[PDB]
């Protein structure tokens, strides 16, 4: 059935599996119009569908051509979501496609189910984890690739860029999701955090700085701080 | 006006006829029921005292052939056995209703509650559901399963329903998902009344026969049937206007009909607010939703 802290890692066994997160797939800024009411303008926005145990993104660029004309878009979107999942199934080797797939929020459990009916054997589940996912946009390579999308496009990254050769993916998803949710109480600290020392740069193929071992200890040492701080700062404790 | 002759009353026994039921005390001198309207199926049904587990009875119809009830001290229960003999039937009867052993089928002449009830169930059709060809006559109980329960075990004592489920290629088709899932209306029109049912009478019978095994038996199985041919109706856009009126209809006089305390069973709170307050038929329901508003509003 579900996902939470008691079976946290099947996350890392041999089973092939996938989250699936739809939070930046419809995007608005909301305005207003010269008669004084308020519209919406879509951006651009992403499916963030991740191996948890091997890193591998599959970053589906959801361009805001795909909303023109539509209606109800808050319900198309989980439906898009879907047949993009399912299309991506599809298009994998029998061998690599998941056993699993897990959404992050139960409303796409119907919608991705119908648009599996082909897979029965793949199992559709929900998580009791609340994951930061939704923070994905706060890399900055990662919006830029979204932003500057012209047409729909699927772009493929190592969201754990080379830390598999050094950790387990269990430690990786642990400083992932740390990272995340950092980005996600706070993106301006997190990001100064991340990005005040020129001396450890991001490479080119890579989404986040080279720190060595000790400095990503300092590093997520900080980002707990960060995360008890700002969770003062909103409590006033 | 015809009869089902009972060789006797061995056990205590409630019995039911239709919507009727009557008690008989064990060895009670009770020979049957006579007066039973021709034209219509019907239901003869059983609770014994001494074990209100297991109701159980048989469909039948008085044109398909002679019926008599002998309780089997073996196997435990009253059974349905047809009488070949014309004239022995013909006579046995006689007899018993020249002694006056007989209840009488209490038709009120301005009711036509059963008739409302059985419109479109058939005993060929009911044939088609439960099977057992070398009777007339259809044996249902408590416990018997469907053959989508039996999917999710004796297939030889199942209820063989139209098998209708949401989330199956059946119900949804490649490339519509997100439209079939939504608005059931393919599901309904094509899959179902053009490619299974036929016509929509064939649908509703079907409908009204998973109701009244609900509601006699308490068969868990055939109250899912029932919500469900229920809700792919109220789920789908496009319904032909005459089937939405008579559906109306048809589910007044089954909540009409419904024991008052049974109806927090019988009754699945999330389809009928979805049918009522929700669904593309909300506003279609009127009869339905003034007789379960009044009736049951604390289901809604
Ligand atoms: C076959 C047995 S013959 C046993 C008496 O000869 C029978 O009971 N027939 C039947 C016909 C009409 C009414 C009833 Cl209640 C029964
Ligand atoms: C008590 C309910 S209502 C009474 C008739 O409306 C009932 O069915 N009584 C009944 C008694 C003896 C024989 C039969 Cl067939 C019915
Ligand atoms: C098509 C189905 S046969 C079952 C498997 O699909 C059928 O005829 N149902 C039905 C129609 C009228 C009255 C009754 Cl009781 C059932």
């Amino acid at each position: 059935g579900a996902m939470n802290s008691s079976n946290y890692a099947e996350l890392f066994n041999n089973d092939i599996k996938l989250f699936v997160d739809d939070t930046n797939v419809y995007r608005v800024t909301v305005h207003k119009t010269f008669e004084g009411n308020v519209a919406t303008k879509a951006i651009n926005g992403c499916i963030f569908t991740l191996n948890p145990k091997t890193g591998h993104l599959f970053l589906k660029i959801i361009h805001t051509s795909v909303w023109a004309g539509q209606k109800r878009l808050s319900q198309l979107a989980k439906w898009k979501t879907a047949e993009e999942v399912s299309a991506l199934v599809r298009s994998l080797p029998k061998e690599e496609q998941p056993k699993q797939i897990i959404v992050t929020r139960k409303a796409m459990l119907d919608p991705l189910e119908v648009h599996m009916l082909d897979f029965p054997n793949i199992a559709i589940r929900p998580t009791e984890l609340r994951l930061p996912f939704s923070a994905a946009m706060s890399i900055d390579k990662l919006s830029d690739v979204v932003m500057k999308a012209t047409e729909p496009q699927m772009v493929l990254f190592n969201i754990y860029d080379d830390w598999l050769d050094r950790i387990s993916s269990y430690t990786a998803f642990s400083r992932l999701t740390l990272l995340l949710r950092a980005l996600k109480t706070n993106e301006e600290s997190a990001k100064m955090i991340l990005l005040s020392d020129p001396t450890i740069t991001i490479k080119s193929y890579h989404l986040w700085p080279s720190f060595t071992d000790e400095q990503w200890i300092t590093i997520e040492s900080q980002m707990r701080d960060l995360i008890l701080t700002e969770y003062g700062r909103k409590y006033n404790v | 006006m015809n009869t089902v002759p009972f060789t006797s009353a061995p056990i205590e026994v409630t019995i039911g006829i239709d919507q009727y039921s009557f008690n008989v005390k064990e060895n009670q001198p009770f020979h049957g029921i006579k007066d039973i309207p021709i034209g219509h199926v019907h239901v003869i049904h059983f609770q014994h005292a001494d074990n209100s587990s297991m109701r159980y009875g048989y469909w039948f119809d008085c044109r398909m052939g002679n019926f008599y009830i002998q309780y089997d001290p073996k196997d435990g229960l009253y059974k349905m056995m047809e009488e070949r003999d014309g004239a022995k039937f013909e006579n046995i009867v006689h007899n018993f209703k020249e002694r006056q052993m007989m209840v009488s089928y209490p038709k009120i002449d301005e009711d036509d509650t059963w008739y409302n009830l059985t419109e479109f169930v058939q005993m060929d059709k009911i044939r088609k559901i439960v099977r057992k060809d070398e009777n007339q006559f259809s044996y249902v109980d408590s416990s018997m399963t469907t053959v989508q329960e039996n999917e999710l075990s004796d297939p030889a004592h199942s209820l063989n329903y139209t098998v209708i489920n949401f989330k199956s290629r059946e119900a949804i088709r490649p490339g519509h998902e997100m439209e079939d899932f939504l608005d059931k209306s393919y599901y309904l029109n094509t899959v179902m009344l053009q490619g299974i049912f036929k016509n929509s009478s064939n649908y509703f019978g079907e409908l009204q026969f998973a109701f009244l095994n609900a509601m006699f038996f308490g068969n868990y199985g055939s109250s899912l049937q029932w919500h469900a041919m229920i809700e792919l109706i109220c789920s789908s856009a496009t319904v032909p206007k005459h089937m939405l009126d008579k559906l109306d209809e048809i589910l007044y006089y089954q909540i009409k009909t419904l024991p008052e305390q049974y109806s927090d069973i019988l009754l699945n709170e999330r389809v009928w607010n979805i049918c009522l307050y929700s669904s593309f038929q909300k506003n279609s329901l009127h009869n339905t939703e003034k007789i379960m508003e009044n009736k049951y509003p604390e289901l809604l």
